[PDB]
């Protein structure tokens, strides 16, 4: 009853901070011209869903997987870049900046609301146990 | 065997 | 049990806000899942249910006794947003202070109780 | 399994190579 | 002792062979059993304090409340014991 | 089956 | 004695409580540490070994200048990793934090329940 | 086993200032240019290892060494300086500031953390001392 | 003379704890005095030589002045990192000690008055 | 065992 | 011995010498 | 035994 909020609000706390992960992934590599073969860096996505272990529908948030967007990548022209294809194209990455520093501050503002969730069923816990004494 | 328990 | 009747109503209700606060951090923690509903209980009418079975019957020592083994309404949504949750921040932290409150006040009932029935005893 | 579960046999190590 | 290898071989040829109820020696028995335990949660306490690796306060201070529940289960009995010994030695016969 | 959360699912793109 | 069996669940569980706060302390301590796997141990399943099978073989102590035993053991899991980091610290403190808080408060309830057995029975004895 | 965590987070409190005394003395002297004799100051950094040797596999961290980093130091050209070599290049700490910056925020917040696990388990056998009430 | 040899252990032990409490604060006290090393006990080695092991004059008269006849190794705490005022005084270890030390009077308070309660309690009838 | 916490061991390296 | 343990004899003086001689 | 507790202490001087 108030024993699963621990996991829920820990299942919480650790997919925002994959998606923070994430984010601050995608910022990084937002100039990145090629990983450790020949392929550009596709931006990652998490991927949230309701994690109910038992049946009763509702629970935590769980990262099922991340995944990499297929949105088309950005074309530049260098054609003495040796990764450049037939056409002298480059590809680039997509990441939206503005995208994934809002995602940042999001992940951070949600993460701070599940603190305190636990702060308050913490306090509310050990309370219980005085119970008529 | 891999991570055979 | 006589004293069961008479703490029936505390330990039910209490037992219900810890549920209720339980689904209302659930809907905390799936803020961003997209396409999530905003799930919660209507506290009284669930309280009358609980408030308002039959053991199998052990006929000898080996005979094995029974083994023992709420409804979920939709919270209507304020503002449409675009990946489909409908989870309010405000509406449900006030809601989640509330319901944190309810079940110290009901600590607070049952303990009182507990304890005076204690000192009636006490000599 | 799950990402936050118990095993009972160490992760292997993780190494980022330059270029593979 | 050489009488006491005597009675070694003694209770080996007793042995051999085979192949009284008196309440002081309960009360003895019950009297030493809560003097072990007493003593078991004190040599606990005693180690603890001088920095024995391997000890845990949470099993000293079980250990401590165990001798006293004992002590007090004996000092109930002894109390009840003494109280029917009084009633039965005061009647006027 | 909740999606990406936050910024790609909170912009308008036609449906596939 | 029926006075140690009645009272050894919660004695145990706080014990086991104790040491898996031990565990928990030493993967937060280091949470910096290189090539560090974060360790833990499954609690059901350890206390239920701890009552089947018995807190091994004493030896005889014939003479008393005979010595007694001495000393001589729970199983360390290692936890799935979350997500990768380059130095190789498969300690994740959100979980650490969560788990060393809801540890913490299951030790609180095994104490208060192993307080209210003795409590009673020292009321039962109050004459 | 409680007590042991005094210890446990005692090491962590000690290894974790250690870590960031080496921070600070590599933040501040980044633009030295000698040594007392005449050497150049090389960035030091600290080494962990676990206390697993009053344990079994279990411990705090402790410090082994403090290590001087190998990596080659910049140079920069200055042929009037007396420290210069044949080629008129002198020596210069290879300090990277962010990283310096970085070390000693994880310093402090692992500092922190250490805290509060010292002083929730220090209220847990206070409260344990009254067992039984 | 058994009421004392029983307690002995735990009062000796109790008053072996707030000397050294007595010596963290003072080394706590002077944390920042320039050339003052850090001191403290070893608790076991000093406890198992007190429960191992002056000449005040001889007041024959009824009427002079009783007089007076007026022990512990201090060790040296080893220095973690060095500081150029020379003051070996860790105050990261110096709190952890303290904490425990404070515990572990308290715990021994604990442990002596469950004993001269349970000695008390057998005599009440 | 352990190394260097933090910034050395947190970024590419060459192999060696 | 370790770093925070204890000894028997006092660390030495500490100095930081600007230029050595 | 002592001296000034603070910048005037644990600050590089030339030696006397």
């Amino acid at each position: 009853a108030l024993l699963n909020i621990f996991d829920i609000a820990g299942s919480a706390l650790a997919a925002q901070s994959k998606r923070l992960n994430v984010a601050a992934s995608n910022l990084a590599n937002a100039d990145s011209v090629t990983g450790p073969d020949g392929q550009p860096y596709r931006a990652k996505q998490v991927v949230f869903q309701v994690d109910a272990a038992p049946g009763q529908a509702t629970g935590g948030v769980k990262v099922a997987s991340v995944i990499e967007s297929q949105a088309p990548e950005k074309l530049v022209y260098e054609p003495g870049n040796p990764l450049a294809d037939a056409n002298g194209y480059v590809k680039m990455p997509n990441v939206d900046v503005v995208g994934e520093m809002v995602n940042t501050m999001s992940a951070s503002r949600s993460y701070q609301a599940n603190i305190e969730v636990l702060n308050t069923v913490k306090s509310m816990m050990l309370k219980t146990l005085t119970l008529g004494q | 065997a891999g991570p055979r328990s | 049990d006589r004293l069961d009747a008479a703490l029936r109503f505390q330990q039910e209700a209490l037992n219900l806000r810890a549920q209720r606060q339980e689904i209302l951090a659930a809907n905390i923690a799936n803020a961003d899942t997209p396409g999530y509903q905003a799930r919660d209980i209507d506290f009284a009418s669930e309280l009358k249910k609980v408030m308002v079975g039959v053991a199998l019957t052990l006929t000898s020592s080996h005979h094995i006794p029974a083994q023992a083994v709420v409804d979920l309404l939709y919270r209507v949504p304020d503002q449409p947003s675009l990946d489909g949750n409908t989870v309010d921040m405000d509406r449900e932290r006030t809601q989640f202070a509330d319901n944190s409150l309810k079940y110290q006040m009901g600590l607070t009932v049952l303990g009182s109780q507990l304890k005076g029935m204690m000192n009636v005893l006490q000599g | 399994g799950v990402p936050g579960a118990l095993s009972n046999q160490p992760a292997p190590p993780n190494e980022a190579p330059i270029a593979t | 002792a050489i009488q006491g290898i005597e009675g070694v071989i003694s209770q080996l040829q007793a042995t051999a062979m085979a192949a009284t109820v008196s309440f002081a020696g309960q009360l003895h028995a019950a009297l030493d059993r809560i003097s072990d335990r007493q003593a078991a949660a004190r040599v606990q306490a005693e180690k603890f304090t001088l920095g024995e690796p391997g000890i845990a306060l949470n099993d000293v201070m079980a250990d401590m409340q165990k001798a006293s529940v004992s002590m007090q289960m004996g000092i109930q009995v002894r109390n009840k014991l003494v109280a029917a010994y009084q009633e039965v030695m005061s009647m006027q016969v």
